[PDB]
RNA sequence: AUGAUGUCAUACUUAUCCUGUC
């Protein structure tokens, strides 16, 4: 509310004290913490405080770690991320892996909170997702995929679909795995990509997998094809290809071939 | 090449047409259903001419148009079935020359 | 009557004929349709053979008005074929016998 | 049953305009496969007052495309694009092309190239070699569309209608080589796509009023007339986009559908602004209009004047 | 109960897409029709592999991050490197970052809808087919000729190449501007 | 099997089928219980009963070998009662 | 707590780097996320103790005799 | 969700009972399980809200205080037009924590 | 003749300017230009497999006309 | 028998001949098999092929 | 009449309840019939598509609607 | 906007002139 | 030289969760 009465020095000290409050075993503590951290982020401005967030290498997996990530998100909102991104994207360079997947999460929550404004930054994040989605280790593919999801819901309808198709290329091989978190992640991914790209392109990736001899491929591509099928079942009609008619059955729908 | 689409002449073909006391008075209105626009017509009983009272674009393909009224009521409602996954109940407000949506409940997906 | 997609019978002798193609019509319920020599095939009337109804002109309704609008999506040529400077929209619209060559000019009658 | 008609002159003949009309024999729907076709020729005597039947050249497929191209006539019968010349007994086919996918539905011929529109496939750009009389397709599209009508906007940009109620505009890349010899190598990118919601069958880019600007006037099968006008200023386009984004949140459609979902029915929207949704600012609530004008940092009469200025510049 | 691959290839109109694992399916005709579509994409190459598409890049050491020009032209990377060297602040500008994010925005190189990610996808930098009569800049530099490339002087004597018979190269039977000396 | 023909309990009596079902239950289960008689009463209460559901309910209660014979004996008596114009089985005409 | 653990992890990484420099291990390679990777064993190492324990199981040094015989035909 | 992958939703018929959220689960989404962009309110089933089952949280199942809402990312993905997502089952969560 | 041996090159040359370079004459179907691992640099000699032999004999005739980095390029049959 | 992308998994030589026959440049080779512009008819009978019109132009 | 086939349940899993989703073991004829039924339902639902289909043919709208409703069960012959 | 607006006015001028013709 | 099952540590994710009771 007031926030002017106190000099900035006091504030930044408050920051360096707030940093370790994320060991809390309680969720509401972290809640208020992050929201405050956003408020003081407004009271000061982005660069310093987001740097102080990036000081954490996410070594403590207990209590709240990703929480710092959330702070990176909300901080990126409180003043325009239109400022902040280059610092982060640079900080993916660091060879330490867990903070790499950390900044991936930061992009995820980032797009989740920004929504429409991602109509620009999509491009900036696109090649990095390429590097991340190309797999060093599974968590990269997972988290990056989540990023593709929230980006994909956020940008909808604004005409950026092309680069999302490009990213869908690199998304597509990850379809196969038994790890629950990566498979459900990929599911959310391809669902958001469904709504953003439109079903036609999806289905054009999902055709051949339906009838493939193996059981695995059929299990999965049928799971996908179901996910594509339930929603937008109304709009699928046009995109079912032409399938020739056999002896006992007529597989051509001739209604579409009536010409005036 | 950023373009801007504009409509010069509205669609005159009617896909559905209902009749009843939509205005809440003794005069009966003609709720016509065009392709991508809703139209409310009011025929003159003396002049023998039908005048367009209201014309609003629904921005969608309306596939069903029916009217209903409760027991003891004096005005007919307007049930509009479109390509969206929600059912919309409209009540033309004469004191404003606009169709006021009474209720709108979602039932499925669009298309 | 022409091929109408919807019909609305209103009070005080009014019949709205919304045509599926071409201009629409609004015939007002003039006669009741009964008290005439027209043969009224009853449901009890047996036949083994269908009551060949004669094509008699609508002598029960009177077109009070007509909403002949668009429903074609056919062809249109916008050019200044006349002597005026503003180009006219020569659009052929209709369906079968109700087809017409309508030259659309932005103005007022 | 006639399906195509064209009136032009021949290079072998003088200044006599001939009216060639292609017809079909024994046709109906998809169950009844087309039998044969014919192409009748007219003389257009008495300065276009009377037509005299000169010759009727038959064809194996039903002709659905007739267009003049450099003194000759391009005849598209089914999936065979043939260049026929004027003959004393019948139309002598000087060239032929069988690279069509299903059937040639429309043909728009540029001064140098030829653009044929398929039935279920999108239109492709084809170059006709005058030295060897061989038509070569040098460009194609990546997305199939049931095209019904098309119009050449420029030498490399072509806008075509869709049977599903949409409108698309494809522009060729500047690095495309016309001199050449999944399907094609060079692809054409779609620069504009918009679902109009009505079946469009006639497109024409011309001036509706003298002194104004030319716009993409389009017709509809439901008896509607629309017009597409390009934005002259990037700031005005951004203002119209912000006004549309404010109107999509302040005035929803009465049918419960989304405006972006209605505009993205068949193809996603790319550089398209619906002026009909912007026209509801004068019909909406005054408090909501004042809130939208405060979000746009203007006045509601200023927004009304800015909306009426584009209509006065581009329409009657 | 299962047809052979030759009988499945002779019956299919497009036999250039049939594989050896498609005979073990429950309906090879529908799989052959769906695999020969216009805008269809094939399945990944990890259907028969045992490396789970992520264990093949063990010893391959790559760079940390390749930043774009729009981020490198803002000076944030050098300031971040100076801060990391001091730890092991800047406040350069606020409108220059907005200008690099809006006005100086570079469109990245996207991919096609059928351009799926391969296994390696880094050692096969294939690009069309730079043929006879068309060369790259630098190799011009090694060649060192000012604006024919000089072994098309010997394409005079010894004759037109067997490998590309359709050939035309400038000045001989092909009557040339910039780089491209033959078509 | 014998449980594929559609039947209807509305065209047949119910009081004449209680002694044959009681004898079949006493032959199958050995003694007389109250759950099997209630299940037989509930299986014939509907106007359009289900032979497969009654066969499953009899195989769950009994062993299955005697339950299949009980279902085959109850389907034929019901078929003979529904085929007759009176609505009674063949064992009721003699006595 | 957390800072003491970060300092202990840095001291352990420094001790592992000193042990790899003293023993002169040519197969130890660093990853881009703070981990080790064995070049000769062609496997991953989760911690610094994992790469420091790859000397009894999967001895890739004994499999280099074929490459030494291919490089030099004499003993 | 996140907090629980073995939990199953009710997915029953949508009624007129507006859903509510507990004080411990306030602001959290039902499908997307996020904290930002609320666009559509949560509607509960008729059997899921009757007598002592009314006024309870959908996700937490405790005493509901404020009304629950769905995320805008789940609304645009058509994940909010499904059945009533009432938490019926409760497995591998708050079971061994009662013993300690 | 399908293959040729190519001597006297500079490591800034790689398999690509050979690809491009000899397909200027006629297409190199199989390219081989060793990468030395130890010092990570090229000695500069090449082996080329073609479609058939005619390509490569014309290649013997024309082929010794490529000068890589101001310097001479050996091409002979193999 | 020249190999191809569809004939990679062929083992028997009997199927390879049919594969090379069906692969045989699909089914086209017809750019100018009718263009002749016969002026001898000048009524309703302009029927001739490419080689027939070439022989008619070379003869007269 | 031992059938030994009680498709009841297992562990509250799967139990398909939707129509037109399909499975991994779905046949080609069943998927083609489901696609034809979905196309018939989309033709019956869309008013502009039904108008464009009835304007080409010489039949009326209600007759074409009754023909499309009658051809839904056995519109292509179950495989 | 303003600078464009100045131009916009000119833009209007052309259309108005057109009407006159 | 991958892969296989196998007893056994080690990191990582799930914004997992600490006042629950008749």
């Amino acid at each position: 509310r007031g926030a002017e009465y106190v000099s900035a020095r006091e504030w930044m000290r408050i920051c360096f004290e707030l940093l370790e409050l994320l060991k809390a075993h309680k969720k509401a503590i972290r809640r208020a913490t992050v929201n405050t951290f956003g408020y003081i982020a407004k009271a000061i401005g982005p660069h310093d405080v987001l740097a102080t967030l990036l000081n954490n290498l996410k070594v403590q997996e207990r209590q709240n770690r990703v929480c710092t990530t959330v702070a990176i998100a909300i901080v990126a909102e409180t003043c325009s991320p239109f400022t902040v991104l280059p610092a982060l994207m640079n900080e993916y360079r660091v060879p330490e892996l867990n903070v790499q997947n950390g900044v991936l999460k930061s992009l995820s929550f980032l797009f989740e909170y920004i929504g429409e404004m991602g109509k620009d930054y999509i491009y900036a994040v696109t090649p990095l997702l390429e590097d991340a989605l190309m797999d060093r280790d599974l968590v990269h593919r997972q988290t990056a995929s989540a990023v593709v999801q929230h980006m994909s819901l956020g940008v909808y309808g604004f005409g950026c679909e092309d680069s999302l198709n490009h990213l869908l290329n690199y998304v597509w091989p990850n379809v196969f795995e038994t790890s629950p978190h990566v498979i459900q992640a990929v599911m959310g991914a391809l669902e958001g990509l469904r709504v953003a790209i439109g079903p036609c392109r999806m289905l054009q990736y999902c055709l051949q997998g339906l009838f493939h001899p193996a059981r695995k491929v059929r299990d999965v591509y049928w799971k996908i094809y179901n996910s594509i099928y339930i929603g937008s079942q109304d709009a699928l009609i046009a995109h079912y290809p032409r399938i020739y008619n056999d002896d006992k059955n007529t597989y051509i729908r001739y209604e579409l071939d009536y010409i005036l | 090449m950023f373009l801007y689409n504009l409509t010069l002449q509205r669609a005159t073909g009617i896909s559905f047409a209902i009749h009843g006391n939509f205005s809440g008075t003794k005069q009966q209105e003609i709720v016509v259903s065009r392709g991508k626009i809703l139209e409310l017509l009011r025929p003159d009983p003396n002049t023998g001419k039908v005048h367009t009272l209201l014309t609003v674009e629904v921005f969608g393909v309306i596939r069903s148009l029916m009217a209903f009224r409760l027991t003891g009521g004096t005005k007919d409602y307007i049930v509009v079935g479109s390509d969206s996954g929600r059912i919309v109940i409209l009540e033309y407000q004469p004191s404003k020359n606009m169709f006021e949506k009474i209720h709108q409940e979602t039932f499925g997906k669009s298309g | 009557v022409p091929v109408a997609a919807a019909m609305c019978v209103l009070k005080t002798g009014f019949l709205f004929v919304a045509s599926e193609f071409g201009n629409h019509y609004l015939y007002q319920i003039a006669h009741l349709g009964d008290d005439d020599e027209e043969p009224e095939f009853s449901s009890a009337m047996p036949l083994e053979d269908t009551f060949f109804f004669q094509p008699r002109p609508l002598k029960n309704l009177v077109l009070v008005d007509e909403l002949d609008s668009l429903s074609p999506i056919l062809f249109c040529q916008i050019a200044d074929l006349a002597n005026e400077d503003t180009p006219q929209l020569y659009v052929a619209c209709g369906r079968g016998p109700r087809s017409s060559l309508r030259v659309l000019r932005h103005g007022l009658e | 049953a006639a399906f195509s008609v064209a009136v032009c002159r021949f290079s072998n003949t003088g200044e006599d305009w001939y009216v060639l009309v292609g017809v079909a024999k024994d046709l109906i729907l998809n169950p009844r496969s087309v039998a044969g076709g014919f192409v009748y020729t007219y003389k257009l005597v008495n300065n276009g007052e009377k037509l005299e039947f000169l010759h009727k050249t038959p064809v194996e497929e039903v002709p659905a495309a007739i267009a003049p191209f450099q003194g000759r006539v391009l005849i598209g019968v089914g999936k065979l694009l043939r260049v026929y010349d004027l003959g004393k007994k019948k139309l002598l086919r000087k060239c032929e092309n069988k690279h069509i996918a299903n059937y040639i539905s429309g043909i728009q011929t540029i001064g140098h190239r030829v653009i044929v529109s398929d039935v279920q496939e999108s239109f492709i750009w084809v170059r006709y070699k005058r030295n060897e009389n061989q038509l070569i397709i040098f460009a194609d599209d990546t997305y199939p569309r049931w095209v019904t009508t098309a119009s050449l906007l420029d030498y490399d940009t072509v806008a075509g209608a869709d049977k599903f109620g949409n409108i698309c505009v494809v522009r060729l890349p500047p690095n495309t080589n016309d001199e050449v010899d999944n399907g094609a190598s060079q692809k054409a990118e779609v620069i504009m796509n918009y679902h109009v919601g009505e079946t469009v069958l006639s497109l024409q880019k011309t001036t509706l009023i003298p002194g104004g600007s030319e716009s993409l006037v389009y017709t509809t099968l439901s008896g509607g007339i629309g017009i597409l006008v390009p934005f002259t200023s990037h700031e005005d386009h951004d203002f119209f986009q912000h006004v549309e984004m404010h109107l999509r949140s302040e005035h929803p459609p009465l049918c419960g559908r989304d405006h972006l979902s209605f505009r993205s029915y068949y193809f996603p929207v790319k550089n398209v602004i619906d002026g009909d949704l912007c026209e509801q600012f004068n019909s909406m609530e005054p408090n909501k209009q004042k809130n939208v004008s405060e979000e746009l940092d203007r006045t509601p009469p200023e927004v009304s004047k800015k909306l009426e200025d584009i209509r006065t510049r581009y329409a009657f | 109960n299962r047809f052979t691959v030759a009988e499945l290839k002779q019956l299919v109109a497009r036999p250039d897409v049939v594989e050896m694992h498609d005979v073990t399916a429950q309906d090879p005709k529908l799989l052959v029709h769906l695999k020969a579509t216009r805008n269809s994409v094939p399945v990944p190459r990890h259907w028969c592999f045992k490396r789970k598409y992520l264990q093949g890049k063990r010893g391959i050491e790559k760079p940390p991050f390749e930043l774009p020009d729009f981020i490198k032209r803002t000076g944030i990377q050098e300031m971040r490197e100076a801060l990391q060297e001091k730890e092991e602040k800047i406040d350069i500008d606020y409108q220059k970052l907005h200008d690099a994010f809006f006005k100086w925005q570079t469109k990245p190189k996207l991919t096609i809808h059928g351009d799926l990610y391969y296994e390696g996808k880094e050692f096969e930098t294939r690009l069309k087919e730079k043929k006879p009569g068309d060369l790259s800049d630098e190799l011009r530099i090694s060649l060192g000729m000012p604006v024919p490339p000089p072994w098309l002087i010997a394409m005079q004597r010894y004759g037109p190449p067997p490998s590309y018979p359709n050939l035309k190269i400038p000045g001989l039977n092909s009557p040339l501007y910039g780089d491209v000396f033959g078509t | 099997e014998c449980l594929e023909k559609k039947v209807d309990m509305s065209k047949v009596n119910l009081e004449v089928i209680k002694p044959w079902i009681t004898k079949r239950v006493t032959e199958i289960l050995g003694f007389e219980d109250d759950v099997v008689i209630e299940f037989i009463f509930n299986q014939l209460e509907v106007k359009n009963p289900d032979s497969k559901m009654m066969q499953i309910n009899l195989t769950g209660f009994l062993n299955g070998k005697n339950a299949r014979e009980f279902m085959g004996e109850l389907w034929p008596l019901l078929l003979s009662a529904q085929e007759n114009i009176a609505g009674i089985p063949s064992a009721f005409l003699e006595l | 707590s957390s800072e003491s653990n970060r300092d202990r992890r840095e001291r352990l990484r420094q001790l592992a780097l000193e042990t790899i420099d003293i023993n002169k291990d040519p197969y130890f390679m660093k990853n881009h996320l703070g981990s080790y990777e064995c070049k000769l064993c062609l496997t991953l190492h989760n911690n610094e103790g994992s790469y420091l324990a790859h000397t009894q199981g999967k001895k890739h040094q004994t499999n280099l005799a074929r490459r030494a015989a291919k490089e030099a035909k004499e003993a | 969700a996140k907090h629980h992958p073995d939990l199953i939703f009710c997915r029953k018929q949508a009624g007129v009972a507006i859903g509510r959220l507990c004080e411990k689960c306030d602001g959290k989404c039902v499908i997307c399980d996020s904290y930002v962009r609320p666009c559509t309110l949560v509607r509960i089933c008729d059997e899921c809200n009757y007598g002592s089952y009314q006024g309870r949280c959908v996700i937490c199942g405790g005493p509901g205080v404020s009304d629950a809402y769905y995320c805008k990312e789940c609304t645009i993905q058509e994940k909010d037009r499904d059945g009533c997502p009432k938490i019926v089952n409760l497995g591998s969560s708050k079971t061994d924590l009662f013993y300690e | 003749d399908a293959t040729v041996y190519v001597g006297g090159l500079d490591e800034k040359v790689s398999e690509p300017l050979l690809w491009e370079l000899f397909l200027q004459a006629g297409p190199v179907v199989n390219t081989h230009m060793p990468k030395d691992r130890v010092t990570g640099q090229h000695q500069g000699y090449g082996f080329v497999e073609f479609l058939s032999e005619e390509d490569a004999d014309y290649a013997i005739k024309i082929m010794n006309m490529i000068k890589l980095y101001g310097k001479p390029i050996r091409v002979n049959k193999a | 028998i020249p190999n191809t992308a569809h004939f990679a998994n062929v083992t028997q030589i009997e199927d390879a001949v049919s594969l090379w026959a069906k692969l045989k440049l699909q089914k086209a080779s017809e750019r100018w098999q009718p263009d002749t512009e016969e002026e001898y008819e000048d009524s309703s009978g302009n029927v001739v092929n490419k080689k027939t019109y070439e022989d008619l132009k070379r003869q007269g | 009449m031992t059938d030994r086939y009680t498709i009841h349940s297992q562990l509250e899993h799967l139990q398909s309840k939707y129509i037109g989703t399909g499975h991994a073991d779905t046949t080609k004829w069943e998927w083609l019939v489901n696609q034809h039924r979905d196309s018939y339902c989309s033709y019956m639902g869309h008013f502009d598509l039904l108008n464009y289909f009835a304007i080409a043919e010489n039949e009326s709208k209600a007759r074409v609607r009754f023909n499309l409703m009658e051809k839904m069960l056995q519109p292509c012959g179950p495989p | 906007k303003k600078q464009d607006l100045d131009d916009e006015e000119k833009t209007a001028k052309f259309i108005e002139e057109q009407v006159r013709r």
